[PDB]
């Protein structure tokens, strides 16, 4: 979420 | 774990040890009508009353036995002029999963209410295998 590019999306695995 | 689909990249897979699995819903047959359970009775039989307004008593069938699931508050389907009337053998059990698909049925309207529904598939599902990936909980303990 904070740090990574810009805005990244979908970074919770379940 | 989210997304219940079949064709992707999940699961993957490709034996084909005998292939012995598919859906098959069942809906209503002719001469048969559907019906709707509202109390249990000992075993071999059950007390219920036709969406139409008819209680009456609908014998589990025989052969259906080894896979016929019957609740307080299911649909169902029971054959008719097997008793003279009145009474109707559930012929198949129509699943509370299916009853989405009930609409289908040609029984209850879009308007109808389902009971139970349980997190996909039947629930319970007592007595457990591996139970692997945890041991010490870990992240949460007391919650």
């Amino acid at each position: 979420m904070r740090g990574s590019h810009h805005h990244h999306h979908h970074t919770d695995p379940m | 774990p989210k997304n219940k689909g079949k064709g992707g990249k999940n699961r993957r897979r490709g034996k084909n040890e005998n292939e012995s699995e598919k859906r098959e819903l069942v809906f209503k047959e002719d001469g048969q009508e559907y019906a709707q359970v509202i109390k249990m009775l000992g075993n071999g039989r059950l007390e219920a009353m036709c969406f139409d307004g008819v209680k009456r008593l609908c014998h589990i069938r025989g052969k259906l036995r080894k896979k016929v699931w019957i609740n307080t508050s299911d649909i169902i389907l029971v054959g008719l002029r097997d008793y003279q009337d009145n009474k109707a053998d559930v012929i198949l059990k129509y699943n509370a999963d299916e009853a989405r698909s009930l609409k289908a049925y040609g029984e209850l309207p879009e308007h109808a209410k389902i009971n139970e529904t349980d997190t996909f598939g039947p629930g319970d599902d007592d007595e457990i295998q591996f139970d692997d990936i945890g041991d010490d909980d870990e992240d949460i303990d007391d919650i």
